[PDB]
């Protein structure tokens, strides 16, 4: 099995240096050329380069030429992107690449998101989001409210990861600096309250994780 | 490689 | 640079049937060697790309054979016979004939299924939340098709547009269905101001809105 692996989720102020790895496993790294592919705005994709993984020779799109730069350590089959003086618009997901012998990209790594931004690592508070009181129906819908984190990404479980079936959770939204989501389970109305309903909050940046039970009000 | 390499 | 175009930006296309994308170069892809380094990759939400057709018409290991790739110069279309559920992403075509490496800016593929109407629920603030001075009323729309809606808020009666956030999910993998959040922020004096609080959908699948609301009171 060949793998493209990339480190996890950076988040960095403006101006800083930020350096991304892509590790190959199941083949002789030397033997293919390694390229750097940036998610482009409106989830395009724009090529940055590529770098001989036998000479250690880059190539740069022009674009990528001033701030970029692209590393080997070949003894742990890895590539590196180095990224200097970060600015606004280098905020995206960063793709490694193997480039097949066809000259088609055949292997890619799972990404890295690069976060730029001055905020501060903020714990979200979390809410839970129980019907009116009023109202009474065959499924019943809760959810749970998790506002003003900084940075990405949070976790959301229902009942510890037992609750999988009838859960989605909501692209978290940008406002003031601070990420909101929402996560929403639909259950049937038999088993609650009788049945204990639990949102899990985890926020690694944070050190942080909440149960909240889903209380009727 | 077919072309560039 | 060799800009890649392709047509159209989105299709809908039903399971079982053909969904045919097409993309224009600048520039020849016919490299000097004779042959067009044109490829298609297909983007699943939240995943890296992967390669399904490469040099115009060669289907990558185990990419089933209802993928084809046909073209020549500067025009070349991808078909997908027999659309499967999880077909269902962003479509580019890339070029690798000319340094540098191009994409285009992806075609979106939504599976057609049949009309559902928006589960609608909506969420006064947590005791827990007003407590902090702030008021978050959340209303999920849940797992309508097709994917066009409209959300409005009414506070006793009169429309609200400022401190609405909306999040939007991709196409789900298991049921072609979509969903949206809406997010009406106040204070909690403004939230104390008002006693009717009405999430509004407006959707295919109704000639009326579909509302859920509650009194504070």
């Amino acid at each position: 099995l060949i793998q493209l692996v990339q480190s996890g989720p950076e988040v960095k102020k403006p101006g800083e240096t930020v350096k991304i790895s892509c590790t190959a496993s199941g083949y002789t790294f030397t033997n293919y050329v390694i390229h750097w592919v940036k998610q482009a705005p409106g989830k395009g994709l724009k090529w940055m380069g590529w770098i001989y993984t036998d000479t250690g020779e880059p190539t740069y799109a022009d674009d990528f030429k001033g701030r970029f730069a692209f590393s080997l350590e070949t003894s742990a089959n890895t590539a590196y992107l180095q990224i200097n003086n970060l600015k606004n618009e280098d905020m995206t997901t960063y793709f490694c690449a193997r480039e097949a012998y066809p000259n088609y990209f055949d292997y890619w790594g799972h990404g890295t998101t690069l976060t730029v931004s001055s905020a501060k690592t903020t714990p979200p508070s979390v809410y839970p989001l129980a019907p009116g009181s009023a109202a009474q129906n065959s499924m019943v819908t809760l959810g749970c409210l998790v506002k003003g984190y900084f940075p990405e990404p949070v976790t959301v479980t229902w009942n510890s990861g037992s609750l999988s079936s009838g859960v989605h959770t909501f692209p978290a939204v940008l406002q003031s600096d601070l990420y909101t989501l929402s996560s929403s389970v639909t259950v049937p109305s038999s088993t609650w309250p009788s049945e204990t309903v639990t949102c899990n909050v985890a926020h690694p940046a944070s050190s942080t994780k909440v149960d909240k039970k889903i209380v009727p009000r | 490689y077919e072309v560039h390499h | 640079d060799v800009v890649m175009t392709q047509t159209p930006l989105s299709l809908t296309v039903s399971l079982g049937d053909q969904a045919s994308i097409s993309c224009r170069s600048s520039q020849s892809l016919v490299h000097s060697n004779g042959n067009a380094y044109l490829h298609w990759y297909l983007q699943k939400p939240g995943q890296s790309p992967k390669v399904l057709i490469y040099k115009v018409s060669n289907r990558f290991s185990g990419v089933p054979d209802r993928f084809s790739g046909s073209g020549s110069g500067t025009d070349f279309t991808l078909k997908i016979s027999r659309v499967e559920a999880e077909d269902l992403g962003v479509y580019f075509c890339s070029q690798s004939t000319h340094v540098p490496y191009t994409f285009g800016g992806g075609t979106k593929l939504e599976i057609k299924r049949a009309d559902a109407a928006p589960t609608v629920s909506i969420f006064p603030p947590s005791s827990e939340q007003l407590t902090s001075g702030g008021a978050s009323v959340v209303c999920f729309l849940n797992n309508f098709y097709p994917k066009d809606i409209n959300v409005k808020w009414k506070i006793d009666g009169s429309e609200r547009q400022n401190g609405v956030l909306n999040s939007w999910t991709d196409q789900d993998s298991k049921d072609s269905t979509y969903s949206m959040s809406s997010t009406l922020t106040l204070t909690k004096d403004e939230y104390e101001r008002h006693n009717s609080y009405t999430c509004e959908a407006t959707h295919k699948t109704s000639t009326s809105p579909i509302v859920k609301s509650f009194n504070r009171n």
